């Protein structure tokens, strides 16, 4: 059916989806980029530490009802 | 750009990334993480140390927020059942490595402008000691464990403002191979380039 998702970032801000187990979750990263307006190269999405990638599922990573999608941002160095 | 170019372990290199990797540029935590990817990859033959890496995230989410805020990454992975734990780490604008060897017991830090962060490694001797509970309900055992970091005059430094990521990487590939570290910042330029190649291609030369 049909599974809750909270994306929480760093700022604690939590952004709920409703999402599918049987569906890509690349939409759900790019609604969530969109609600920040910044590029999908931007950000990375883990869940319980494992990045989220755009032919990911619910059902694959395992999700349950109400899980949370960590937000991480990109990370440079010299 | 965005476009994608190359791609595996269920994670995606960009033009924007693999740019990273050019002359001088900072590396970014996609080439660091698809980096240590490969070198998990390849440490699946005979004659290597069995290795797990966690992504440039953990470390800091690990000593900002504790155990009890990653313990979770590890729950389709038996820590203990590896050789070599590999810990990139990122210091905002400067990019480290800590490494767990089980087989010699010690966790060592590695920093290629001479840092030392003993306190990196209490934090993941601490770590060690709360998997081992959290997941093997039984308590570590710390005896004969080293937690020390490397000296700059026993391990290869940079001269300049950008290749930590790039020594960072190296560091770890050659510890992968039970190898010891023999290069010099004279080879960044080159390691560069065969790391633009290596990702793209997927493969390690």
């Amino acid at each position: 059916e049909y599974i809750k998702l909270k994306v929480i970032g760093q700022d604690s801000s939590e952004i709920h989806f409703k999402v599918k187990m049987t569906t890509h979750l690349k939409k759900l990263k790019e609604s969530y980029c969109q609600r920040q307006g910044v590029p999908m190269n931007s950000l990375r999405f883990l869940f319980e530490g494992q990045r989220i990638a755009d032919n990911h599922t619910p059902k694959e990573l395992g999700m349950e009802e109400e899980d949370v999608i960590e937000v991480y941002q990109e990370q440079t160095g010299g | 750009q965005d476009e994608v170019l190359s791609e595996a372990f269920r994670l995606t290199i960009t033009r924007k990334d693999i740019q990273t990797l050019n002359h001088l540029n900072w590396l970014n935590d996609e080439i660091i993480n698809f980096y240590m990817n490969m070198l998990m990859e390849r440490s699946k033959e005979k004659g290597l140390p069995s290795v797990h890496a966690f992504n440039t995230f953990f470390f800091t989410k690990l000593k900002t927020a504790g155990y009890q805020a990653v313990k979770r990454w590890t729950k389709k992975v038996d820590v203990f059942s590896v050789d070599i734990l590999l810990v990139p780490i990122h210091l905002g604008v400067h990019w480290c490595l800590a490494v767990v060897d089980f087989r010699k017991k010690n966790i060592t830090y590695y920093d290629s402008m001479g840092g030392i962060n003993n306190e990196a490694c209490r934090i993941l001797l601490q770590y060690l000691k709360q998997e081992s509970i959290d997941k093997k309900r039984k308590e570590f055992d710390t005896n004969g464990w080293q937690l020390f970091s490397k000296k700059s005059q026993e391990i290869p430094q940079q001269m300049n403002g950008s290749d930590s990521g790039m020594f960072a990487c190296k560091y770890a590939d050659c510890i992968t191979k039970d190898r010891p570290i023999n290069f010099t910042q004279q080879h960044m330029p080159y390691f560069r380039k065969r790391m633009v190649w290596e990702i793209l291609h997927r493969k390690l030369l």
